[PDB]
């Protein structure tokens, strides 16, 4: 039994990797459906533009042309504009305006995408210029173009007053007096700007879905790349007027999302549309250049970030003033009230008295997005900012940064903490970890190796400079309470629904969605110890909302606390059942009854026992008669709080000055992310996770120029590394359980981006500190790191 | 309306004891229910 | 005027029309329902359409169907055995847990299949430049590189 | 993604596909690999009305020595290019090239020929053809020439190729046994066109150099013949005032794109740095 | 036999049932016990069975048992519905359970019939503004032992 | 195998078929016209009825290559464009002239064409002019009640009760 039964703390092999290593998965791209057809749009060549007429007659004429859409079919649906996330609209297909290059402008449906293709070509454009706007600097000044005249005479959005055509919102928090009193008397006030430049997620596959209104039945199915199926569901039916009972979302399987696949698209509405139009199903797949260019970019966050000190290096405040790129829409996910995401988890690991945080939101010619990319809700810019403000205070302190935090800390003690932007951190042992981790990577010989290498430099013996990033990081993730967490008016629980067979062998399904996180595997070997069910006997499903119990969907790393807490409540209501059937078979109170392993044993007579497959079978086959038949449950589990897992980076990066080029030596990981279901699992996690991480501090970008085009939007140029530039990753960990959740897990997906890229960031910005160079904005590319390296006059 | 009396809403929702008509009849009239032999997979022998 | 094309699809005779400037990834994938090989891009980078063509590694999304008559072609539904026993490499990429959303591992194995034959015993730096042409987003590669090891180990081990 | 319909044809031999490529006119183009052409059919930058495949012509692909040159079919891929040991030993610097282009799948399409017809100052064996001072074979309708690879290119996707020419081989001069040689390159990662690379080979006696050429590839909009760099090597030491100089001169022929890569003038210096990288690793070969 | 009933953000309805109908209108008419339980209109509700995966266990449809046993727990799982809806509606409506009554499809104040909280309103408030005492959402699942056969 | 064109449901269809397919199969297995049903192998049932060329065929007794040329109509050719379900389609559901809905297709289409041959039948009419199509489920009362209904829709005005 022992072998077989794969239960938490295993690094059991994934069962998704039989089909997937084989082609067996079932991706949207995959689904075909009789009489498919497959849409795809014509979109913007302009960033700001009135659109003065669409002729799209040569398209519709090209043979296996069945329609296509614009916003004038739209309109009369109240389809034209969708909802979003943020409490804005987007518009699915442009009406008057279009507002970012790419922008789609009419949806072509054909045969099949290559006459899509084809006839995309064919509708002609009317454009009248209007004055780009791309700087997010300048959105908000008095000849800033009106972006979003559809939302003009609106002072208010979703999140309070506009104090300006581009202005999406403001939003504060903190003790702004107690900050400002702070900082006004402080012996040190160290003060940059840090731009978190824009990036994208950029899921191996694109977002895409396949539609398909069975007009007979009146029930819409709808396949597609949804990290959170069931809103995807309630969603739709708010917007189309289909009862939520015919309506049919299936999210298959998903290669990878990293949050871009959390909200809806243009393409999933207009392929709705048109299957309602048309009757048959309308399959729509994005290439790669329209991912990056329309999909959810990520960050775009111009950070004023503030630290006020004592000399000696204790932390008195944080000042925080944020400039919010969204974009044309304001399309950034977020739970309702949170249109910064948990920004305000920005003073990080250290106990800081009072802190203040304002974030702007601005529109921009650009697509929209903002929160995806392993944020956790904007908490990869809340790490940034406190982590490069360590470091640029700790240079101006001349202390080294790695005892400034030590000196700060949160202490183990001190957990649950409540911090003061007002997130209150379950549990966390910093100083343990801290330590760990600089003793592994020998932090103090590397401090005076570095040293001897600047001299060296200064000697002109060698080029090299060698920089050692630090990121200790504290996450918030597993959205969330329902007091306060909420996507459009759901709460974000999750859930959970076990059901034994008669035989032992199980079902259960999430309000989950995996796209590669490991769940099909990891959700059963919480079951298979709760239950002592073989986890092989245990079958996970999540995606399919007619299936699966209502849930929030997969994104913030919450997955582990809110379904993984909501699996084990709900198998703790199985073994509580089967408890009761094993005292009734037993002859026995219930509380004469002991769990061991995988049978109710009676106290004091060790062999007279029943086990949980035979529970299960009796509960079938001699159901007690105070207790209907069957075994099974259901949870719905609302967080009582957010579980905080955190972790201590260390890289070493080696740089050429006279090519820019930078080389990491070292990178050293660990995660803390409470009990550990699968290692195996959250070590492939983190290494993902840092080849992110990687990839957004040393060279990915997507920008637009002045004009508005968008650059780099495509692989010719978006950095992802490939095996020959992602480092070896070194992991470790150690074990600090949410004393909140059913099992003491805390999430982890995200840990490894929110605190790699700082890490990374902090190790190119320490190699030039001794040179004088500054904040060294992100990417660190080459001719970035070079042009760093010219303007300090290392090149002559 | 939009302030319906007991009865009106107790009838519109056609439970207990309503001749209601039945849903399944949608597409059994129209020949799509779903039958066994409807069935076809790939590869599928007989 | 479609094209007549014949080749071999993991080993079996594939007959068939095309256009032209069908791609071999759409022809796979949409007319012969190979759905294992995956589009991650539009510009030839990230290789998950990789299919093992006439010994080589191509990215099927750079040639046309055309291209590919009378080829030989497996593709990621052509590695298991016979009797359905896993390809080394599909066990080692399962065993050394290097797939996480699996979208690239078609092509990663695919290529890591020719790369094995062109050099059976590789250097971790000899795998990760052998297989520079294939994105993961998930996996960060280092599993990968197990993997590929794990499964050369096997393979090494068999005659 | 998806090109433009076209016709695809398959000529057996040279004469059939310059016969086609003639007949056709402009909106023909020959298919090599098709790891240039069909990426950018793919975004309908090409909208060619017919390809013509040159799969089929055997004679477009092997490498030979002949006479004091080798001589390399057009449609000798990449990966063949790595794999022949016989070239390695006359012009290692090919290999060495080679496997600092693309990728494995690339390398196995990817063909000698269209990296040098492209006319893309991405592509690397331009600028290294012409640091070998290699000579292109072209037929034509009106019969064969020969063009320098230092006289080839004119700009991007621009070249000295003749409406229905076919580049049928390079021929490249053998350089001593002995030279030093070295390509290169700085890229943002696998796969990438080069922010700047250069290709040196250069020849040594007691200490001095006898003979120095150097290609400069993706400073420009061409590939670069760095000739007076190369001249001011000649006679040194290859010194640090001896790479000083050949640095100026290679510098300031560049005038790179600003993109991705980063801002021309980085580019140029960078074409430096990998010129000086260059010289000092082939000088060791040497 | 069994019953499970769930109801969405939005107040439509999936259930199922361990039985399996051939014809007898299993489809139509388990929604019409539901409907009546929740006052969700029958058309809000989507029956099915039949996959195993999805339904939960029963016994099937013979013996003219599909409405004693499945018809059974398919009122007693709406009960159980109902009695969360109730305690949500005492929730929001601040009063007793015991100071509410049903009338039809909505939970009213016993004298204060102006104040009231519908079915449909529940649902949406138990994903909404789940009671802190409560698990979200509003489902339930019934497995209906007999006392006894019918006799009609 | 023969090629045959045909139209089905109004629209054209053009096929290869092997001689001995009946026509029933080729419906279902090769068009994917499922509605059309086999309930017997020896043409008592009915379930397989399809109206061809103005007749009411029991498909499973005739070999696809006999319908070369002809126009057939299947169940899923009987509702409007607009959704809008036939006379009869409605009337079976008003009446509850179904249940299991596996003679339903023939029944419907049986009657589409007896309702042509004689617009405004009796019971006795109705009875007998669906004699061909066996149900289990109902016992025909109202299936009768069904077609009334149908018939007293198409002409305007009720017949019998
Ligand atoms: C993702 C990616 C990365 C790449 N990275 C690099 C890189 O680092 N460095 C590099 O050098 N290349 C790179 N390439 C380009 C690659 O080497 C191409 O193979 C090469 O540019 C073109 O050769 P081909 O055989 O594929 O030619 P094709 O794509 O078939 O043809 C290219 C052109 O040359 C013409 N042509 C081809 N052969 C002949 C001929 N014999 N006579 C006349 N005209 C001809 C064609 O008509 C077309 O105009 C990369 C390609 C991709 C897809
Ligand atoms: N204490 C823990 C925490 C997690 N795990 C396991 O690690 C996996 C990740 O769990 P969790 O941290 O709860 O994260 P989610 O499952 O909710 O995944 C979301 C997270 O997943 C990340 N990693 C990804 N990895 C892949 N392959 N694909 C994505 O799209 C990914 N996207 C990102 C981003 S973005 C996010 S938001 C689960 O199998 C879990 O059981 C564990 O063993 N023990
Ligand atoms: S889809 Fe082929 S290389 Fe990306
Ligand atoms: S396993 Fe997800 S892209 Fe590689
Ligand atoms: S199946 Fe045709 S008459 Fe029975
Ligand atoms: S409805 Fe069942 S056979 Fe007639």
């Amino acid at each position: 039994r022992a072998e077989k039964l794969q239960g938490m703390g295993c690094k059991r092999k994934r069962v998704e990797d039989i089909r997937f290593t084989q082609g067996k998965g079932n991706y949207v791209d995959d689904v075909k459906l009789p009489g498919m057809l497959f849409g795809d749009f014509v979109r913007s060549s302009h960033a700001h533009a009135r659109i003065k007429s669409i002729d799209t007659s040569k398209a519709k004429a090209l043979p296996g042309v069945f329609a296509v859409l614009t916003a004038a079919d739209l309109k009369p649906l109240n389809l034209h504009y969708m909802p979003t996330l943020a409490g804005d609209v987007q518009a699915v297909l442009a009406d008057e305006k279009v507002l970012f290059q790419n922008q789609e402008v009419a949806f072509v449906v054909a045969k099949d995408r290559y006459v899509a293709a084809d006839a995309i070509e064919l509708v002609e454009v009317d454009y009248e210029p209007l004055p780009v706007l791309v700087d997010p600097f300048k959105a908000m000044e008095p000849d800033a173009p009106l972006l979003r005249e559809d939302i003009k005479d609106k002072m208010t959005g979703a999140h309070g007053a506009r104090k300006h055509h581009n202005h999406i919102f403001r939003w504060e928090i903190g003790d702004k007096e107690g900050t400002d009193a702070t900082f006004a008397k402080a012996e040190v006030v160290s003060k940059d700007m840090f731009t978190y430049h824009r990036v994208h997620p950029s899921p191996l596959e694109t977002c895409q879905c396949v539609a398909s209104m069975d007009k007979i039945k009146g029930e819409l199915t709808l396949w597609g790349t949804f990290q959170a199926p069931h809103v995807i569901r309630t969603v739709v039916s708010l917007i189309s007027g289909l009862p939520e009972h015919k309506i049919h979302v299936i999210a298959p399987d998903i290669g990878g999302g990293f949050g871009n696949k959390v909200g809806a698209y243009s393409g999933y509405v207009c392929a709705v549309v048109a299957s309602i139009v048309l009757g048959v199903p309308v399959k729509w797949v994005e290439d790669r250049m329209e991912n990056l260019s329309t999909t959810s970019f990520a960050r775009d966050y111009h950070m004023t970030t503030e630290l006020a000190a004592t000399k000696d290096g204790k932390i008195l405040a944080m000042r925080c003033h944020v400039l919010a790129d969204h974009g044309a829409f304001d399309a950034c996910a977020d739970p309702s009230k949170w249109p910064a995401g948990f920004m305000n988890i920005c003073t990080g690991s250290y106990d800081m008295p009072v802190a203040h945080l304002a974030v702007d939101g601005v529109y921009t010619n650009k697509a929209s997005g903002g929160v995806a990319y392993r944020c956790s809700f904007r908490v990869t810019e809340a790490v940034y900012a406190i982590e490069r403000a360590i470091e640029t205070l700790a240079q101006r302190l001349e202390m080294d940064s790695a005892d400034l935090r030590i000196k700060n800390f949160i202490q183990p003690e001190q957990f649950p903490y409540m911090a003061p932007l007002g997130w209150e951190y379950d549990s966390g042992n910093y100083p343990l970890a801290m330590k760990k981790a600089m003793d592994t990577v020998g932090y103090h010989q590397l401090r005076a190796e570095q040293k001897a290498k600047q001299e060296a430099f200064k000697r002109g013996e060698t080029r090299e400079i060698m920089g050692i990033g630090i990121s200790f990081f504290t996450e918030i993730v597993g959205a969330g309470p329902s007091k306060n967490c909420d996507i459009l008016g759901v709460s974000m629980f999750d859930s959970a629904e076990i059901r034994i067979h008669p035989t032992g062998s199980v079902i259960a399904r999430m309000g989950t969605k995996s796209q590669g996180q490991g769940h099909e595997t990891t959700y059963a070997q919480i079951i298979a110890t709760e239950l002592g069910i073989p986890a092989d006997d245990i079958m996970i499903e999540e995606g399919n909302t007619d299936t699966a119990p209502y849930g929030l969907g997969t994104y913030g790393s919450r997955s582990t606390p809110t379904a993984g807490a909501a699996t084990a409540v709900a198998a703790r209501k199985i073994k509580a059942k089967a408890q009761m059937i094993a005292a009734h078979m037993l002859e026995v109170h219930e509380g004469d009854l002991e769990w061991d392993v995988d049978r109710f044993r009676v106290k004091g007579l060790p062999e007279k026992f029943k086990t949980m497959k035979e529970l299960a079978w009796a509960s079938y086959n001699s159901p007690p008669p105070n207790l209907e038949p069957g075994l099974e449950a259901v949870n719905y589990y609302d967080p009582p709080n957010m579980t905080y897992p955190f972790g201590a980076y260390f890289c070493i990066m080696d740089i050429d000055v006279d090519t820019g080029v930078a080389k990491t030596r070292r990178f050293y990981a660990l995660d803390d992310c409470g009990t550990r279901i699968n290692p195996m699992i959250i070590e492939g996690q983190v290494h993902g996770g840092l080849t992110e991480a990687f990839a957004v501090a040393m060279g990915q970008e997507i920008r637009y120029d002045e004009q508005g085009n968008v650059l780099g939007a495509s692989f010719m140029d978006f950095f992802l590394p490939t095996a020959v530039e992602t480092p070896k990753w070194e992991t470790d960990y150690t074990v600090t359980p949410s004393p909140h959740h059913p099992i003491g897990a805390k999430g982890v997906g995200e840990s490894p981006h929110v605190g790699g890229v700082p890490c990374f960031s902090n190790a190119v910005n320490d190699a030039y500190a001794f040179l004088n160079a500054g904040h060294i904005q992100m990417p660190h590319d080459a001719w970035r790191l070079w042009k760093v390296g010219e303007q300090l006059g290392l090149h002559v | 309306t939009v302030e319906p009396t007991s009865a009106e809403r107790a009838e519109k929702l056609q439970g207990m004891g309503c001749k209601r008509k039945r849903v399944e009849d949608i597409r059994f009239t129209q020949g799509k229910g779903n039958y066994v032999d409807d069935v076809k997979l790939p590869g599928m022998l007989f | 005027a479609k094209a007549h094309i014949e080749l071999t699809i993991n080993g079996h005779p594939v007959e068939a029309l095309v256009e032209p400037r069908t791609l071999l990834i759409h022809f796979i994938r949409e007319q012969q329902n190979l759905t294992g090989a995956h589009i991650g891009c539009d510009t030839s980078h990230c290789g998950a359409c990789t299919v093992d063509l006439d010994g080589m590694s191509v990215k099927s999304c750079t040639m046309f169907a055309v291209q590919a008559n009378g080829a030989s072609i497996t593709t990621i539904e052509g590695m298991a055995a016979p009797d359905g026993t896993l390809s080394a490499l599909q066990e080692g990429f399962r065993m050394m847990h290097g797939l996480q959303c699996g979208y690239c591992t078609p092509g990663m194995i695919m290529r890591s299949h020719r790369l094995l034959q062109e050099n059976p015993s590789p250097t971790e730096a000899e795998i990760r430049f052998g297989i520079g042409g294939n994105l993961c987003r998930c996996t960060g590669y280092q599993n990968i590189v197990k993997a590929i090891q794990y499964a050369a180990a096997k393979i090494n081990g068999v005659p | 993604m998806i090109p433009g319909s076209f016709d695809y044809h398959r000529p057996k031999s040279i004469a059939d596909a310059v016969a086609l490529l003639t007949k056709l006119g402009e909106d023909a183009r020959p298919l090599a690999g098709g790891h240039s052409l069909i990426p950018i059919m793919k975004t309908r930058l090409a909208t060619p009305e017919h390809l013509v495949d040159l799969r089929d012509i055997g004679d477009l692909v092997g490498i030979r020595e002949e006479g004091t040159d080798v001589v390399i079919g057009a449609m000798t891929t990449q990966h063949a290019l790595i794999g022949s040991d016989f070239l390695a030993a006359k012009l290692p610097i090919i290999r060495e090239t080679s496997l600092l282009i693309a990728d494995p799948q690339i390398r196995y399409m990817g063909t000698i020929g269209g990296n040098a017809a492209n006319g893309d100052p991405g592509n690397d064996m331009p600028a290294l053809m012409q640091c070998l001072g290699a000579a292109y074979e072209l037929t034509g309708p009106e019969g064969a020439r020969i063009v320098a690879a230092r006289d080839y290119y004119q700009g991007a996707y621009f070249t000295a190729i003749e409406p229905g020419e076919l580049l049928t081989a390079i021929r490249i001069p053998v350089p001593p046994t002995g030279h030093g040689y070295a390509y290169e390159k700085l890229k943002r990662k696998i796969g990438d066109y080069a922010t700047a690379a250069a290709a040196v080979v250069l020849t040594m006696s007691g200490g001095k150099c006898v003979t120095a050429s150097i290609g400069l590839t993706n400073v420009a909009n061409t590939p670069l013949w760095a000739e007076e760099a190369g001249k001011v090597l000649v006679g040194t030491a290859l010194d640090k005032p001896a790479l000083d100089k050949a640095v100026a001169l290679a510098e300031a022929i560049t005038a790179p794109a600003s993109d991705g890569r980063g801002p021309a003038e980085y580019r140029t210096k960078m074409a430096g740095v990998m010129l000086r990288r260059a010289v000092e690793r082939a000088k060791a070969r040497a």
